């Protein structure tokens, strides 16, 4: 009786309607990412729908910028409108210090953003998780941005349906500075351990930067090669 | 595996099934209920154009006992088959959720239609406990009318009793019984023409209680 | 297929048949319930003005028997066209939904009425289980005459009994149970009257539950 | 024509019919049910000044039965009586709507008051399966009174018993009856007041359950 | 006129003619009671210093007859002392509307609580149909006993019985129906002081259920 | 209980307020388009209504540039007031920048104007659907904008009561690039594959652009041919 | 449970607070108009009440221009406040143009207007459908406004009680380009045959223009003939 | 469940709030006045009350300039708020014209404020109406203006109680231009045939005017006359 | 079901809010006060209290002016709250004209504060009744503000819980212009007789102007010359 609201605790002190935002996240397809000897990448799986549909709009990697990126999971309606508002509140942290500087206060205008509705009745939470990497004066960046707003720096990390096995898989498995190649083929085989049985993993969309380049995104047939 | 499981329940158990239930209500069992109506017609009025005496109390009524049988077997093939289409509804119940149960009130209701015709088809005597509707006889046809006959035929065979009331009475179970039978047929065309009306708006949702395009929203 | 069967039933239990039990209800069953109320006036001041011996222990009310016997029948006619009204709209309940129930609540609330109808014309002996209202005699009116007087002419016969309260008890049982009949005519005559009002002012709504004209709205 | 039957039925049982019995009520009625309550308490003393015996068990209480006669004949007439104000309201109850029922539930109200009544005027033997209000005796008080009293007479006549307790019983039974005859009466005396206080402030809400001047509104 | 026939309901049964009752309730009632009460309490001491055997089944206690027929005139008593107040309650319950209630709550709460004080004033064997309270005998205590106290007579006179346990049982009949007076005048005494304190906090939302004085803001 | 607020979400987390407004525009009749060699078309669906009715106000395309232009299915109302907010929106992107330089955020903001609905209580979403179409500086375009605002470029699609029946078709049948003519019939055969048995497709509105021209509406007879 | 609030659809995906004020339009008196040989009409049925009301003050047919006209049906409070409104924008479209140019857009403001409250919360729609009815620029106009705001061109219709009947006959009866006074009598017989049995036609108001000539109604004796 | 909102129709389409507050002017004491030969008047019941209360402040006749005055019903609280807003709307009105020039939209103001009140959740209506009476530019007025806002011109009508029962009898008793004496003694019989049985009228406040004239309240003994 | 909200009205048409504000006025002790010969007085109960309390905060009765001066009944909150009210309108009256120049729109300022708070959602009446008293340009004036707002001008009133008796007692007794002593004991025994059995009228604030003076608070001992 506690769950209509965005604006009541429970008798244990929960925010339901918070957790089912993030059960809608749940709801999306597993997009993973890692940083590594000079640079991040990010994986995201997508079970090839119509071939109707123009490959350019069914990306869940967007580019924020040359040097910032991220991936989403939950709704296509929020998740469109997040990567909107992190295009956007790039370009003004870009003009009012000359240069995206740091990655973190870009991904705390999407997390205050996001968490501010998590907060009044009125308006509902974003049901999307949005996973952002690049390089910036610091480095190799890597967060996982929440419904609730939270957002954490991580080495590697999976959001959507597959998130609890592939972030199992590379609790044990990962480890740094992996040359770009291998690092790729192992986010593909935690991408791999997913799945339910008898899935075929199909072409999963994957881009990287190093640190001093820009981005790039892997096309199908490079992509082709670690099935 | 769980799926398959799952499926060898509804593949063995099919709309098709569920429908050729409903193709034989809709033609053979309507007629077959109109018949042992009219037959309870005909078995009223020649016991209406009788007068009994002894002779009457010492052989049972085969023509009667025929009529209830018709009936019994009736009541027998429409509780089976009604228990087919609830088993085709029930093997589909979805998973337990707060919300989406849009087609699942559905199959709720319309189980709780099939319900109320397996409830006015099974059998049962006068109770005398319930507030709600007295059920039309039901299986119990010929064993309420052989033991309600076979008490006046007691009192009336032994010295015997020499209440003439006990003799109508004997003639009130005969023509009472079949009044029951003809009762009966029509409550029970009604039922039946309400369940194939509720099948045939509603197996859309009964077959599939709810549908997922979640990918267009979710991804 | 499955528009056809649904337009079969309703093509065969339609309108214009609900509407002629509505006109055989507003002239003729009405009348012939005020013949066996007023034949139960007459039959219950015959009794009235009488005092009964071992005489009137011997030989049933035949009077009394044809009297019970017109209700019986009045009853049976009574269910059998009010189950005509109940097919009629049972058959056009729509899909089940969430809402746009609104005409659909009032083919809910006149199937109710028609319950009541049938639930009072059906017949019961006294339950002793029930909290509401005690079901005026029904359908087993000369049953339960019968079998309450067989009891009594049982224990008047046998030597006989000397208890001249049970004489006049059996005198009671012809006397009251005319006057449950002329209870029952009354009660039924308002409740038929009300049956009638309610489908005739409903009809539209018991008809057509839902009105479409959404290429209106949505196009 | 559907309005034509409408307009027979109301015309037919009218609000001058229902304030007739209403009347009828408020004068005759009254005085004797509190003619039949003095009788009660004249032979409920009649019966206290006495030790029974044998004798007391081979003659019916001819003044008793006056006074159980009157008291079911008055039921009786209130009980159809009440049916005409039923009848009355009921024919009124108008097209079934999910709002404008500010009338209908004064049309409800005041017919399960009239309900109440007619439940507590319709008799009852001492049923044994409800939780509520136990009926006062209602149509069936000369018949209870002969069958609890004629099972004591056979009792007592057979040779015959020896309890002493049986014969106090006897006695009880015609006390108790008539202290039962004298409730009964104040309790109708309270709900027939009760009905006339709910007529004489609901009629016009009765009559007309929705007064339409939408032309005003809508144009 | 309709006005003149509500008031004169109301000039006829009034709120001194309730306050009466209440005054003779907070007086006489009580002490009545609780006589009966002792003597219940010395009756049952009689009873239980003492050991029965066939000739104590040969006659019927007078005193206690004594004591169950005075427990029964104050039933009777309480019950038509409590209808009195019903009716001027009953008789001031106005026009139906859907607010405005805040006094005819009161009305209804209060003649809710007159209903339990009858309830358990009124008689009932041990019916063994309901889930609530068992009520206390209330009036047919003298039958009860009588019945109850007959049975065993019967078969303690016919030979006679050898068994002990039932002469036993006579003596517990005996101690165990002066013991649920004892009771039942205390529960009485508990319901009619609930009673006394609910009309005298009550009675001016129960003479005037609304007060008027619309002219104030409807002018 | 969760399905009567636009702001709350579900113990799967799911927004049943928004799909029931993607359940109003199934009420709609189908309407289908596609690109093609140079170029995309617009086929609509109509049952031909009374002929006291102007037929210059029943047609479900709408020309919001000569440049671009869509067709809608739902709510009749929120669909006008969404074809006048593409117009104006047109207006506003054509003055702040010269022209029209590309349709894709003409439907930005025709889908941001949606999504907003779909996410603060005391408003409503559009029941509406609506198939944009039109050349600008990159070539054929071709989007749908659902309800909720989920915008996706297509090489064909539908909406409608019919759409899953023609998405069904294109899926297996739809080759790009053909000849006009070709492509209208393909699109013709999509369409009546879709109604139900005994219904005759009746005369549907169809309109087209190459590169480099403007638009233009078959009128009833070319519309005739291929019936 | 869904039809208490403007702003909740239904399992189906109905408004149904919109329907709602659509049958207390219903509830209104029938009123017709068509087009015809150079200009355009309106018929008004009136069953005819109070004569201590001045006949000036009931008048369904009321003149937002003397080249714009219009007749409602449904609440009268609501009525008069929607021909307010139609007047006012009549007159701010006149000062922003020099003239009334088309009809057409004083009827969106209008149905921008009506269909503005099917959509928040906190407010009601209005229970009034109307019928305009002119001469523009382009020619005989002729529209209908219902509550959701829904404009639609005809050549002949109806509002009201009776509507569906009077349709019903100009479907199968109305011939376009009528002599003016041959096309009253027809609307006239339109509006006859939508009355109850018993039902004898009163006297209805009647208004017409020609193109380039402004407003008249017939007077009631004008009127009189064609009874 | 549907007559707690302002903002909900029905499945009839009927305003129950709306319509409660049409039965709240219904206990008010009734009041009624028509027009005549060169002018109107207005007469007013009062079922005399408290001698302690200043005469002055009972008047349910009221004067809204020298050349317009009103009489109320219904609630007193929103009924002299009512009559505050007519006399501001009065003097707007007279400083933006020079003069009141016609009384029709002095009631227009005082009726579109009263109709606002009908549409917005969150505010009641006025359960008052009001009769509005003066001479103009155009001559002798006489409005009547319920809760939900319609303003209706008439020759001569009631509020009130007895409403239905005045305007009876004036339905078939009340002819034009009657010398002003007359046609108070007409209303007089008027107001005399709305009471019950026993109730015998006291004397009731009246007031009129004539063209070029002033205002005038008939006092007390010269009421006495009329009895 | 009704009495609820304050918006909402009954099958009679009632409000039931406001109303129940009014019986939260009746809890309030006793107040009277009445014009006389060249002047007005005011009497207020006190069952006397804590010894504690400082006599001066107390005071039922309050100086809003010089000139003017008023009385409470009801909650003690909203009570302050008005009479503060009262004291600034005054003092807005007094610099916009010069001089309180009459106390009736002083109460108007009151009144129209008091009743707005009947009609809008989110707020709640004021449980309070004020009796305003004083002398103006015209001369000695008596009013009384309710909660709904409403005012009337009288020759002697109460508010309280006595409030009918003593209108019933004055109601049969009073007697106009009677020089300042009579009428002080008048008001004392009007008072007197709205108490219950066996309680003793304690000390009661009583004050009076007389016309070209000043307020004057008769001090205790002046009191209770008259007990």
């Amino acid at each position: 009786a506690y769950d209509r609201a965005i604006t009541v605790f429970s008798p244990d002190g929960r925010l339901f309607q918070v957790e089912y935002a993030r059960e809608a996240v749940k709801k999306g397809s597993t997009a993973l990412g890692m940083k590594f000897a000079n640079g991040v990448l990010l994986i995201s799986d997508k079970k090839v729908r119509s071939r109707l549909i123009e490959q350019n709009s069914i990306e869940k990697i967007q580019l924020i910028d040359d040097y910032v990126a991220a991936v989403t999971s939950g709704l296509v309606a929020d998740a469109r409108v997040l990567v909107d508002f992190a295009r956007i509140s790039a370009q003004q942290e870009k003009v009012t210090y000359g240069s995206l500087v740091n990655i973190e206060n870009l991904v705390k205008r999407v997390a205050d953003q996001m968490q501010q509705y998590t907060q009044y009745g009125g308006v509902r939470p974003y049901g999307v998780s949005l996973i952002f990497a690049g390089i910036d004066q610091i480095g190799p960046r890597l967060f996982d941005c929440d419904p609730a707003g939270t957002i954490n720096e991580y080495k590697a990390t999976a959001i959507g349906s597959g998130k609890d096995a592939v972030v199992s898989f590379l609790e044990r498995e990962y480890k740094e500075n992996l040359p770009e190649k291998e690092a790729v083929t192992l986010g593909i085989k935690a991408l791999k351990s997913s799945l339910e049985e008898g899935e075929e993993l199909k072409a999963p969309e994957i881009a990287s930067i190093t640190v001093g380049n820009k981005y790039r995104i892997y096309d199908q047939e490079e992509v082709k090669k670690f099935l | 595996k769980r799926a398959a499981l799952i499926q060898n329940l509804r593949d063995s158990y099919t709309e098709t099934s569920s429908f050729a239930v409903i193709e034989e209500w809709a033609a053979g069992t309507l007629q077959e209920i109109e018949g042992i109506a009219k037959a309870a017609v005909e078995a009223h009025g020649t016991i209406r154009n009788s007068t009994y005496g002894r002779a009457q109390a010492e052989k049972s009524p085969e023509q009667l006992l025929g009529v209830l049988q018709r009936y019994q077997d009736l009541c027998h093939n429409v509780y089976c088959q009604a228990e087919t289409i609830r088993t085709v509804i029930a093997i589909r119940i979805p998973e337990h959720k707060e919300a989406d149960n849009l087609g699942v009130a559905v199959q709720h209701a319309v189980l709780k239609v099939i319900d109320e015709l397996e409830i006015k088809t099974l059998g049962s005597g006068e109770k005398s406990g319930s507030g709600g509707a007295p059920t039309p006889i039901g299986m119990y046809a010929l064993r309420e009318y052989l033991s309600a006959r076979s008490t006046v035929e007691d009192k009336l065979l032994g010295g015997g009793s020499q209440s003439p009331s006990l003799l109508l009475e004997l003639r009130q179970i005969d023509a009472d019984f079949m009044l029951k039978v003809e009762l009966a047929t029509t409550h029970l065309s009604t039922m039946v023409r309400a369940v194939i009306n509720a099948y045939l708006l509603n197996w859309k949702k009964l077959i599939q209680p709810r549908g997922g395009h979640l990918d267009v929203l979710y991804r």
